[PDB]
RNA sequence: UGUAACGGGGCUAAACCAUGCACCGAAGCUGCGGCAGCGACGCUUAUGCGUUGUUGGGUAGGGGAGCGUUCUGUAAGCCUG
RNA sequence: CCCGGCGAGGGGAGUGAAAAAGAACCUGAAACCGUGUACGUACAAGCAGUGGGAGCACGCUUAGGCGUGUGACUGCGUACC
């Protein structure tokens, strides 16, 4: 069993019990995750649908990793202009693990 | 002492301190431009 | 994303040979280039080669069509100061038959160290000299 | 268990000595100090005097048995140098460095 | 003349590794005693290769 | 009064020298080139993040071009036929069925050969 | 001085000229995450939330505003064998 | 008291909370080379780095599928005032 689902501009393929990268969850680790945004499902034949999403289809997941990564520094300057610029960056991460695929 | 007193602000300029780099405004010529006595010792010109 | 790694358990060398007997030098080079680069199959290839091992066995019997057989010349700077040599195809293959395949295929490969890591795996023979007889090369006919 | 012997401020630079102190490493307990019975240069005597101390003084300075005694470390380091000037015309200064070394030997019951 | 900073120990040791060629030959036993001696050189007894060389 | 500069000038050296070590010579600790192992290294890291955004984009094009050329059509004409066919596209990273599912990718190139007039 | 007046090969068409449709093509356009400033539209006045619009590489020089350092006071305090 | 040339300079017992507190005695970082050990290093041309990585070594862990250290080799790459 595998499925394909939507989140904004991006489309993701995932299999039963698998882990996958997601965009930052605002609720962190504090809640389970579910999607009805599923647009393809296969278990022995890989049939496509042109109609908008699987009717009554559900994907269920749990949050396995969430947070804000290591701090970094990058710098900018110009030849013989005697200044120095510095940017700090961290970025947020989120990974989720499948608990169900239902149709 | 001061300690328990509320301070006053906006009544001193903070101040005579000279620029240390152009990210803070002014750098290697301190607002006097390049060379001549006008950049080293007062206004650089007589009466 | 990452899903593949080239190493000898995922990329097995199986040894192929292109029959050069009466083959056109350019058409033979366009085959030898893509089969030294690994480009004929469903592959993932970074700054490495995903090859199968390929050689040439009868190089002194390779052909050129129409003209450029006794006209035009190939140049080489010998390394003895400003020293240079020049010869035409039919009088060069008479002397250095294994060089003719090298100078024909090298410009169909990448530049620099990656192009060198492909070239080091290529061997060329003349007189049907069978020196990889334990590797049992599979013949390709173009 | 362990016994240490030294010689500090010796009249040699350490690289004169270290060639021999590196050569005698990696040898059997049948060959250590037996490869040093006949020696080359003052360099080897500076090691011999300290090694013949460590491998024999443990009989009073560690315990009664030394009949399986092994050398664990055998090394030499450059000591403090002394600065001295020499004659040149229209002086001006011209110096040399009078070197020293520190010899170290360690032995163990295991 | 020019030399930048210091010679690398990776090249200096590679120039020391042929400077003396010092070898272990374990020495040979003397031909009159139960102890080893230096090749073609006199023993502490004043002997060499089966005969007396100096007085004691 | 005298500025001890341990908390300032020396700290501004150590903030860079901390990012040294691990190198094949002098840059592990020689400050006037360990500085270049942060400054020139950052001009190389900007190029790493630029080239992995510009030149690695070709892996979504050239790999797919070769696979469509096994069906006898080139990328520049294949994509115009697939536009005329409608659906089955969004982002160029999603085309790796050209290696993973060559039978279904063959049918998608053949769809473009049934829409390109 | 030696490959050396396309960088070089291929190529009698694979050159030269112009033509017809496609594709590749920036740090920008464009989508999103975040920030400061300017201003509207919807709801609300701990003052925010929602959406839409828009500016943000800046050196001689002209303005605005932080973090450390040291002394002096706090310190008859607070940390410390 | 042990070692040696009644050496040189250490060590054993011993003074001491400390002898990296021994008159060459507060505490102590760097350049410079040095003792051990793990991975790495055997043809290949330019600021010695930046990214990728076969191999090897270390420590967890096994219903949707490890990380760390080290790294041949290779895409990218002509400093600073």
């Amino acid at each position: 069993m595998y499925a394909v689902f939507q989140s904004g501009g991006k489309q993701h393929r995932v299999s039963e019990g698998q882990t996958v990268r997601l965009e930052k969850l605002d609720i962190a680790t504090g809640e389970t995750v579910e999607f009805a945004e599923v647009l393809m499902i296969a278990n022995g034949e890989e049939v496509k649908i042109g109609v908008p999403f699987v009717d009554g289809g559900v994907i269920k997941a749990e949050v396995v990793a969430h947070g804000r990564g290591e701090k970094v520094k990058i710098v900018k300057f110009r030849r013989r202009k005697h200044y120095r610029k510095q940017q700090g960056h961290r970025q947020w991460f989120t990974d989720v693990k499948i608990t169900g695929i239902s149709a | 002492r001061l300690n328990t007193l509320s301070p006053a602000e906006g009544s001193k300029k903070a101040g005579k301190r000279l620029g240390r780099g152009i990210g803070s405004g002014l750098g290697k010529t301190g607002g006097r431009g390049h060379k001549g006595q006008k950049s080293r010792s007062g206004g650089g010109v007589r009466r | 994303m990452k899903t593949f790694t080239a190493k000898p358990e995922t990329v097995k060398r199986d040894w192929y040979v292109v029959d050069a007997t009466g083959k056109t030098l350019g058409r033979l080079a366009t085959e030898l280039a893509r089969r030294l680069r690994g480009k004929h199959k469903a592959e993932y290839t970074p700054h490495v080669d995903t090859g199968d091992y390929i050689i040439v066995l009868n190089a002194d019997k390779v052909a050129v069509t129409g003209n450029k057989r006794t006209d035009k010349v190939y140049y080489h700077h010998t390394g003895h100061i400003g020293g240079i040599k020049q010869a035409t195809f039919e009088e060069m293959i008479a002397r250095r038959p294994e060089r003719v395949i090298e100078i024909a295929v090298k410009g169909m490969l990448p530049k620099g160290p990656l192009g060198r890591a492909m070239f080091r795996k290529l061997k060329v023979y003349a007189g049907n000299e069978h020196n990889h007889a334990a590797q049992q090369p599979q013949v390709l006919d173009i | 268990m362990e016994t240490i012997a030294k010689h500090r401020h010796a009249r040699s630079s350490a690289q004169k000595v270290r060639l021999v102190a590196d050569l005698i490493r990696g040898k059997k307990v049948s060959q250590a100090l037996d490869i040093l019975t006949y020696t080359n240069k003052k360099a080897a005597v500076l090691v011999k005097k300290v090694l013949e101390s460590a491998i024999a003084n443990a009989e009073h300075n560690d315990g009664a048995d030394i009949d399986d005694l092994k050398v664990t470390k055998i090394f030499v380091d450059e000591g403090p140098s002394m600065k001295r000037i020499m004659p040149r015309a229209k002086g001006r200064a011209d110096r040399i460095l009078k070197r020293t070394s520190h010899i170290t030997v360690v032995v163990s019951d295991r | 003349a020019v030399q930048q900073n210091k010679p690398t120990r990776s090249k200096r040791g590679m120039r020391r590794s042929h400077d003396a060629l010092t070898a272990v030959t374990s020495l040979s036993v003397d031909k009159t005693s139960g102890e080893k001696h230096l090749r073609h050189h006199i023993t502490a007894d004043g002997y060499y290769r089966g005969r007396k060389v100096i007085a004691k | 009064a005298r500025v001890k500069r341990g908390v300032i000038a020396r700290a501004r050296h150590k903030k860079i020298l901390k990012q040294a070590k691990g190198y094949y010579g002098a840059r592990s600790r020689v400050y006037r080139v360990a500085f270049q192992a942060v400054i020139k290294a950052g001009q190389y890291a900007y190029r790493d993040r630029r080239q992995r955004k510009r030149q690695f984009r070709q892996l979504w094009i050239a790999r797919i071009n070769a696979a469509a050329r096994q069906n006898g059509i080139s990328y520049s004409k294949f994509i115009n036929g697939l536009k005329k066919a409608s659906v089955e596209i969004d982002r160029k990273i999603l085309a790796d069925i050209a290696v993973f599912d060559k039978v279904a990718f063959t049918a998608l190139v053949e769809k473009a050969k049934a829409a390109l007039a």
